[PDB]
C-alpha cells in the first residue's frame, strides 16, 4: 500500500458561499490523459 | 439540523443527479471526465447545493468525501493537466483550462472566485507549480497557486482511493490518497 | 450501487434544496405548504431526482421516508381539502387543485400520471372518498380514488409524526401516523 | 398514544418513471387550513 496525507487550515465560512456545489475537473493540454472517477461517495452535517 | 448523503458506485449512461459541463460524461459504470485528447476540460458536479455554514449560527458543517479515480496517460513523460475536487458556488461553470484545471484563472488571490479546489496535479507550470518540478497533491484556496502541496509519484492506470475531510471545529482539511501497492 | 439520504429538521427561510410551487415557502423554521386562506395549493420537492428503479437491472429501491405535520384549522368542522407525500416524474408541477389535492386530475386511473401519493385527506368528495364520510389515510396509484383508505381522526393543530416504509422484496408499502396522546 | 398503519402493494416499476422527484403537497377549497411540515428525512438503497 502506499500513500500520501496532506493537511492545511481552511476558513470555509470566509471563502465560499453558505450554498455551494462540489464536483470534479479535469483538463489536458498539448500533454493530455484520461481522468476517470470509479466511485464516489458524500456526507456532511451541519448544526 | 441539515444533513445530506449520497453514494455512487457505478455510474449510469443517465445520471440525472449530476450535471456535466465540458467532456463530462458517463460510459461503462464510469464517469470520464475527459479522454486522451488535447486541450480539453471535463466537469461533473453533483446537483444539489449543500448546506455548508450558516450566516444565523456561524455554525460549520462537518464534511467528508471518498472516491476512486485513474489518470491513463500515453507514458510517464506524457501527462497532462490534473484533476480536482473542489467546492464552489451553486451556479459555477468551467473557467480556465490547462493548467488552471477548470477551476481557477490566475495564480493571483481572486476573492471573488469563492471556490476551495484539491488538486492532483500532474503537470509542472513553471509560473506557479512547486520548483521541484514534481508532481503533487496542493490544496487550492482562490488561485491555481496552491496554499499547500505534497509531492506524490502518479501510478499511471492505477486506482487511487481519495478520502477528503474537513473538521468544523478545527478548519483543518485533510486529503489522503492511497495506491494498493 | 446507489444510495441518498438527507435529514432536514429545520427549514432555513432560504431551503435552496427544495423546490417550492404556488404558495410553498418557509417561514419561521417551517415548511408551509397553504396558509388558512381557501381555494389554495402549495408544493414543495426535493430537488435531486431520485433513482427509483433501474431499466438495466430492474432493480427496485428500498425506500424510507419520516416527516412531523401539522393541520391547523379554524374547527373541527371547518377542513378542506388535505395534504399528501408523493412520488412523481421529475417535471412534475401542480394538477388539479381542491379535492384533487394538487397531485391528481381524474378519479379514473391515468397511467400517464406515473404518480403515487400518500393522502392525508381531511374533507369528503362524495365523487369518491370512502362512504363513510370520514377522514382518512388512503394510497393513491394514477387515481384521486385511493385502492385503500384507512379511517383517520384528524387531532386539530397537533403534530402527528409520520413514516412511510417501502419494501422491494415485497412491493409493499407501510405508512404510519402517530400521535403523542 | 394514538397510531394508525395501512399496507398495500404498489408495483413501483411499472407505475413511475426510473428517476423521480419526491414532495409535499397541500390544497384548501371552500373550507380551508393551514398545511405544515416541521422536520423531513428520506434514505433510498437501489442495488
Ligand atoms: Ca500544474
Ligand atoms: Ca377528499
Ligand atoms: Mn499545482
Ligand atoms: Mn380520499
Amino acid at each position: 500500500v502506499t500513500s500520501y496525507t496532506l493537511n492545511e487550515v481552511v476558513p470555509l465560512k470566509d471563502v465560499v458561499p453558505e450554498w455551494v456545489r462540489i464536483g470534479f475537473s479535469a483538463t489536458t493540454g498539448a500533454e493530455f490523459a484520461a481522468q476517470e472517477v470509479h466511485s464516489w461517495s458524500f456526507n456532511s452535517q451541519l448544526g | 439540523t441539515e444533513t445530506t448523503s449520497f453514494s455512487i458506485t457505478k455510474f449510469s449512461p443517465d445520471q440525472q443527479n449530476l450535471i456535466f459541463q465540458g467532456d463530462g460524461y458517463t460510459t461503462k459504470g464510469k464517469l470520464t471526465l475527459t479522454k486522451a485528447v488535447k486541450s480539453t476540460v471535463g466537469r461533473a458536479l453533483y446537483s444539489t447545493p449543500i448546506h455548508i455554514w450558516d450566516r444565523d449560527t456561524g455554525n460549520v458543517a462537518n464534511f467528508v468525501t471518498s472516491f476512486t479515480f485513474v489518470i491513463d496517460a500515453p507514458s510517464s513523460y506524457n501527462v497532462a493537466d490534473g484533476f480536482t475536487f473542489f467546492i464552489a458556488p451553486v451556479d459555477t461553470k468551467p473557467q480556465t483550462g490547462g493548467g488552471y484545471l477548470g477551476v481557477f484563472n490566475s495564480k493571483e488571490y481572486d476573492k471573488t472566485s469563492q471556490t476551495v479546489a484539491v488538486e492532483f496535479d500532474t503537470f509542472y507550470n513553471a509560473a506557479w507549480d512547486p520548483s521541484n518540478k514534481e508532481r503533487h497533491i496542493g490544496i487550492d484556496v482562490n488561485s491555481i497557486k496552491s496554499v499547500n502541496t505534497k509531492s506524490w509519484n502518479l501510478q499511471n492506470g492505477e486506482r487511487a482511493n481519495v478520502v477528503i475531510a474537513f473538521n468544523a471545529a478545527t478548519n483543518v482539511l485533510t486529503v489522503t490518497l492511497t495506491y494498493p501497492n
